[PDB]
């Protein structure tokens, strides 16, 4: 049962991975600096 | 039959230890023994 909590931790490890995989998507966003162009 | 009961005469792993630091252990422990209890007849 332990062990099961323990998956369930690693569920949320897999959607805190997710959510690092959709700020990576984002930073697209952030790369487009407007100072670049100097 | 007898022995379970002995054994939680014993040693009941009763919810009343949340009384003591809140950790998940102890809680598995104490949902553990509560299924367990079933058991005594």
């Amino acid at each position: 049962k332990e062990y099961l909590t323990k998956v369930d931790k690693l569920d949320a490890s897999e959607s805190l991975r997710k959510e690092e995989e959709q700020a990576t998507e984002t930073q697209p966003i952030v790369y487009g600096q407007p100072q670049l162009m100097l | 039959g007898t022995e379970w009961e002995k054994v939680a005469q014993l040693c009941d792993f009763n919810p009343k230890s949340s009384k003591q630091c809140k950790d998940v252990s102890r809680l598995r422990s104490v949902l553990m023994s509560l299924k367990q209890t079933p058991l005594s007849r």
